[PDB]
C-alpha cells in the first residue's frame, strides 16, 4: 500500500503554525511543510477508496440492478437471474 | 458576441467557398439575411477557442471527426432534421455526425481512399490483394511495378489491415468504446502479415512514402497507387490516363478505408440557429446548393442521394462512394490520437523487419488502450520531471508517467480551528474539524486545499471501467468527497438533519 | 526591479520617507551584502494584488494596514511570527492592526488618528469633555466666534463621539472580526449621536459643515476648535493660528474613539527572500536608528516602536496622536467596512436634519449594515425587474441583494440521465434520471444537465444565517445540499456497502 | 412556491425529453431551460432550507459545547475527590454553563 508516489498530498496554502489531526494526537504538518506523506494523507482524509475496489463495487451493483429488473418480470429467465447473481458474487468475493 | 440576424460561415480554404457564398446570396435574396463566408487559417483550432467565449461563426464546415471534441465541450448545437429530410442522405453519413447519441452536424460530402490505376499499363486492375504479387512479376519484366503507396502513415495502410477484422474502436449505436480496440486481433495480423510479405518479396519497399509513390505513379513507373481525391489534380496535370476504382479485397472481404464526412455544424452560442437550420436544410442541402459549391471546387462524393446519383456518372466519384460505403467511419472521439500514435509505430517496425507482426500489433494494442485511457494528449512524462513538478507543488499534470503508469489528482478542502487564539506570542496551532465545520463565531477557522496523488499501473488502468465521454477520475473524486463527508458528519453531530424528501 | 533571490525590492508610497528608507537599505547592504532597492511606483496598492499573483510584485510593501486585509484574503502576504521580545518592542494595539483572521501578516510601522485641534489664543484651556462644549459656545458666540467646527458629513469624523459610550463597527476579538456583531444601534451609539444632534439643534454646530468649511473657519481664526488628523497640520502652520493638538474630549466620562490607521510592512507570499526581509525589518528598520532615518526624510508621525515614539512624543502634537490612537479603535481590515460607511453616513444625515429620530436612524443603519455586510464586500443592490431579466436570460452570475425580496444566491448540482430509446435513431431522444453513483453498463448513453437553483432570503432571514467576513456562508450550504442529494441517491441506486478504508 | 425561490436554470439547452428518476414526471423538454420550484424539488429529490439548517447547527454547537463543558467538569471532579480543594468554585461555575448550553440545545431542537 505504501508505494513511492500514491496518496502523497500537496497543500496549496503555506502558513506558519502546527496543523494537528482531528483527535489532537497526530501532527499532520507544521512549519510551512507543504507535502504530506501517504500516512498523513490518510489521517487527514479519514476515509479512502481504491479505484480498483470502486470498480468491483460498481460491477456488483450493476449486476445486482440487472437482476432486480429482470426479476420483476418473473415476479409476474432463470439463467439470466442466476447469471446475474453469479457475476455479482464474482465481484463481491473480490471486495 | 455573435451578431443576430446574420450568418457567418467558416469553411476551409481548399473548399468551394465562393460557390457557397453564392448560395448565401440566394439566401439573402429570398430572406433579406446576409450570409458571410470566411476561410480563416487553422479554423478547426480557432473554433474551440472562440466558441467557448460565445464568439465565432454561426456555421462551421469541417471533417466530422474533429466535431467530436467540439460536442464534448458543448460547442455544437444539437440539430433536428425531420425524418423525411434524413432519408435524403445516405444513412451511414448520419452515423458520422452522431456524438454520444446526439445528431450534432449535417453531413455534406464523403471521402475515402481508392485504388488509382494506370489504364495504359493496366486496363483491368486486380480485384484482390492476393493477385498483386503475380501482377508485379509480369510488370517487372516490362520494366514497371504493380503498386506503390505511402507505407509510413497508418491512414494509408489501414484499409488492408482492417479488411479481415481490424478496427480502431468498436462502434455501436452512436457510441465508441475506447476499451474495445481491434489492433492485435487475428484479422489485423492477417492483413499486416500480407503487407510485410509484399515487402519481403520485393513487390514494395518499406521506405516508400507519400511523395515517392506520388512521383512514381505520376511518371508512369508503377501501375497502381492508393490515394484520395485530393491527389487527382496532380495526376490530371501529369497527363497519365488513370482510373479510380474499388480497393482490392483481402481474404475475400473488402478493404476498409477510413471515411471522412465533411459536415456542417451549428455553433451552440449562435443566436441564429433556425436561420442556420433554414440555410442548411433548404438551400445548401439541395441539388442546386451542392452544385454551386461543387462548381467552385469539387466536393467529391456527397451525402445527398439525389445529387450523388448525378455526380456518380463519373466513375471516380462512384468508386469513392463505394469505398466509403465499404469502409469505416473515422471515429470522432479525440482518443483517436492514441490509435494513430500506436499503430504508426507497429506498421513501420513490422514493415522494416525490426519487429514481428505479432509483437508489433500486441504492443500497439497495449499502447493504444493505455494512451486512450490516459486522455486526448499523447504525452508520456519522465519520472524525474514529474517529481520535479510534485516537489514544486505543481499539480496540473494528468496522464501517463514513464515507469509508474497513469497519475491523476483528487482535491479535498480541510478545515481547522485555532486552539491557540489568545496564547501569548506563540506559534499558531490548529486542529482539524469534521465536515459541517460549524463553530461559534468567535472561533478562528482556517482552510487548506489538499491535492492527493493517484497512481495506476497501465495494467490497473486497463481493468478500470471508463468511457470516452466522461473521465472516470471525476466520479472517483465525487465518491471520495462523499465518503469523507458521510464519515465526518457522524463525527460532527448525531442530530438528524432537517431533510425534506419529496418525490 | 523584479523579485530576485538574494536581494530585496521594497514598494512604499511616494509621500513617505523613501530616501531615508534607502539609507537603511544601504546599511543593510554594507553589513550583510544584500542589495536593497526602494521603489515608489504609481498606484502601487492596486498594482500589488494584480501582479503579486503572477510573482512580479515586491519583496516588501508598505501601506495602510486596512488594505492588507484584501491582500491576506487572497493569500498574497507572508504570515510572520516574530520573537516575543521583538513583538514587545512595539505597542500591542498596533499588532492588532496587522492580524488577519488570527494571523500576523505584516509589521506595524506608524500610527495616525484624529485629535482635538484648538486655538490657544481663543481657548487656552481646551475642554476635557464634550458636555461643556455648549456652554463654551455661548461664551464664544458672544465674541463673534464659535467653539467647534469639524466635518459632519463623513462618519470618519463623527464616529469618535458616537463610539465613545459603546458604538462599534464590527466586534474585534483575537485577531478576528465578527460581521454579525455590529455596534451601530446600541445604547452607546444612540447617546453619542443624540449629543451630536443636540449640538446641531441648539445651533452650536451647523448640519451642513464639511471638511472644507471647517478647515477654512479654523485656519481663519473663526472657531476655537476643529477635529482633524496630522495631514491638516501643514495648512494650519501656514495660517497665523497659534494652535495646539490634544486629547479628544470625553463623553459620559469615556474617551472619544477615533479610527486608527497603521502604516504597515507586508512580505510578499511569493518572495524567496522571506528571511532576509524579516531580518531587514526586525533588525534594521524597526529600531531607533532605522525609524530615525525614515522620519528624518519625511515625518512618520506617531510610530509603533515604543522607544522611538517616546523620542518623537516630546512634540505634544505627536503625543496627542498616539494618545487618541491608543484610546481609539483599529480600522477593521475587512472590506465589509463599506457596508458600515454607507449605512452610518445616511443615519447621521437623517438624524442631524430631524428627518428621523436618533433611535430610528441607528435602527435602520444597524439593519442596513448587517444586510450589506452579509450580502458581500461592496454595496450593490439590483432592481427586481433587472434581476428577473437576468434569470429569464439564463444568467446566474449575480449574488447579492435585490430590491424588494432581499438576498439571492445560487446552488449548483449536476443531473445525470440515461437515454431510454437509443435504438430509435430517427426520433427525439428520451432520457430518464439516474441516482448518484450513476454507473451504467458501457453501452448506455449518459447525458448530464447542470442545474443552477435560485435561493431567495429576506433581510431578516439573511441575518440568522451564519455569514462570515472570511468565508462565504453559501459555500457550505451548497456542499450540504450536494451531500444530502448524494446520500439519498446512493441508497436508491445500490445498497451494497461501499468498500471504504477507514483510518485508525 | 413562494414566488421566486427554488426555480432552476439549466445551462445546456437541448431537444429531447428528460423524465424523472421514476419515469412518471416530465422534468423538461423541447429546450426548456427554466424549471419551476416543483420540478426542481423532484429532480433534486432532497432539500434543506437555510433556516432549518441554522437551527440544526445551533443545536449541534450547543450540544458540542455541553459535552466539552462536561469533560472539563469531570477533570475538576478528579481533582476534587483526590483532595484538590481549589477547584470547588470552578466546579459550581462550570455547572451553570453546562445547563445553559443544554437549555439552548433543547430550544433549538424544539424549533425542528
Amino acid at each position: 500500500i505504501g508505494d513511492g508516489l500514491s496518496l502523497i498530498s500537496i497543500i496549496d496554502e503555506v502558513g506558519n503554525g502546527e496543523y494537528w489531526s482531528a483527535a489532537g494526537d497526530i501532527l499532520l504538518f507544521a512549519a510551512g511543510k507543504t507535502k504530506l506523506s501517504p500516512y498523513m494523507t490518510v489521517i487527514s482524509l479519514g476515509t479512502w477508496m481504491y479505484e480498483t475496489d470502486l470498480m468491483q463495487w460498481r460491477l456488483a451493483c450493476i449486476n445486482y440492478s440487472d437482476y432486480k429488473k429482470t426479476l420483476i418480470k418473473y415476479r409476474e429467465c432463470h439463467k439470466i437471474l442466476n447469471s446475474h447473481y453469479i457475476e455479482m458474487q464474482k465481484n463481491l468475493g473480490n471486495l | 458576441k455573435i451578431e443576430e440576424g446574420k450568418l457567418v460561415i467558416w469553411i476551409n480554404g481548399d473548399k468551394g467557398y465562393n460557390g457557397l457564398a453564392e448560395v448565401g446570396k440566394k439566401f439573402e435574396k429570398d430572406t433579406g439575411i446576409k450570409v458571410t463566408v470566411e476561410h480563416p487559417d487553422k479554423l478547426e483550432e480557432k473554433f474551440p477557442q472562440v466558441a467557448a467565449t460565445g464568439d465565432g461563426p454561426d456555421i462551421i464546415f469541417w471533417a466530422h471527426d474533429r466535431f467530436g471534441g467540439y460536442a464534448q465541450s458543448g460547442l455544437l448545437a444539437e440539430i433536428t432534421p425531420a425524418a423525411a429530410f434524413q432519408d435524403k442522405l445516405y444513412p451511414f453519413t448520419w452515423d458520422a455526425v452522431r456524438y454520444n447519441g446526439k445528431l450534432i452536424a449535417y453531413p455534406i460530402a464523403v471521402e475515402a481512399l481508392s485504388l488509382i490505376y494506370n489504364k495504359d499499363l493496366l486496363p483491368n486492375p486486380p480485384k484482390t490483394w492476393e493477385e498483386i504479387p503475380a501482377l508485379d512479376k509480369e510488370l517487372k519484366a516490362k520494366g514497371k511495378s504493380a503498386l506503390m503507396f505511402n507505407l509510413q502513415e497508418p491512414y494509408f495502410t489501414w484499409p488492408l489491415i482492417a479488411a479481415d477484422g481490424g478496427y480502431a474502436f468498436k462502434y455501436a449505436a452512436g457510441k465508441y468504446d475506447i476499451k474495445d480496440v481491434g489492433v492485435d486481433n487475428a484479422g489485423a495480423k492477417a492483413g499486416l502479415t500480407f503487407l510485410v510479405d509484399l515487402i519481403k518479396n520485393k513487390h514494395m519497399n518499406a521506405d516508400t512514402d507519400y511523395s515517392i509513390a506520388e512521383a512514381a505513379f505520376n511518371k508512369g513507373e508503377t501501375a497502381m497507387t492508393i490515394n484520395g481525391p485530393w491527389a487527382w489534380s496532380n495526376i490530371d496535370t501529369s497527363a497519365v490516363n488513370y482510373g479510380v476504382t474499388v480497393l482490392p479485397t483481402f481474404k475475400g472481404q473488402p478493404s476498409k478505408p477510413f471515411v471522412g464526412v465533411l459536415s456542417a455544424g451549428i455553433n451552440a452560442a449562435s443566436p441564429n440557429k433556425e436561420l442556420a437550420k433554414e440555410f442548411l436544410e433548404n438551400y445548401l442541402l439541395t441539388d442546386e446548393g451542392l452544385e454551386a459549391v461543387n462548381k467552385d471546387k469539387p466536393l467529391g462524393a456527397v451525402a445527398l442521394k439525389s445529387y450523388e446519383e448525378e455526380l456518380a456518372k463519373d466513375p471516380r466519384i462512384a468508386a469513392t462512394m463505394e469505398n466509403a460505403q465499404k469502409g469505416e467511419i473515422m471515429p470522432n472521439i479525440p482518443q483517436m490520437s492514441a490509435f494513430w500514435y500506436a499503430v504508426r509505430t507497429a506498421v513501420i517496425n513490422a514493415a522494416s523487419g525490426r519487429q514481428t507482426v505479432d509483437e508489433a500489433l500486441k504492443d500497439a494494442q497495449t499502447a493504444a488502450r493505455a494512451f486512450a485511457a490516459a486522455g486526448k494528449e499523447i504525452e508520456i512524462k519522465k519520472l524525474p520531471e514529474f517529481e520535479a513538478m510534485v516537489n514544486a507543488g505543481n499539480t496540473t499534470y494528468t496522464g501517463l508517467v514513464e515507469g509508474i503508469g497513469y497519475v491523476y489528482w483528487t482535491t479535498e478542502t480541510l478545515y481547522f480551528i485555532r486552539t491557540n487564539p489568545e496564547q501569548l506570542w506563540a506559534i499558531p496551532k490548529y486542529q482539524q474539524i469534521p465536515f459541517p465545520y460549524f463553530q461559534r463565531k468567535d472561533a478562528i477557522i482556517e482552510t487548506k486545499t489538499l491535492h492527493t496523488l493517484h497512481v495506476l499501473s497501465k495494467d490497473e488502468l486497463l481493468k478500470l471501467d471508463y468511457d470516452a465521454y466522461y473521465a472516470f477520475y471525476g466520479i472517483v473524486e465525487e465518491m471520495l468527497k462523499f465518503i469523507h463527508r458521510a464519515d465526518a458528519i457522524k463525527s460532527y453531530c448525531e442530530i438528524p438533519l432537517p431533510i425534506i424528501k419529496s418525490k
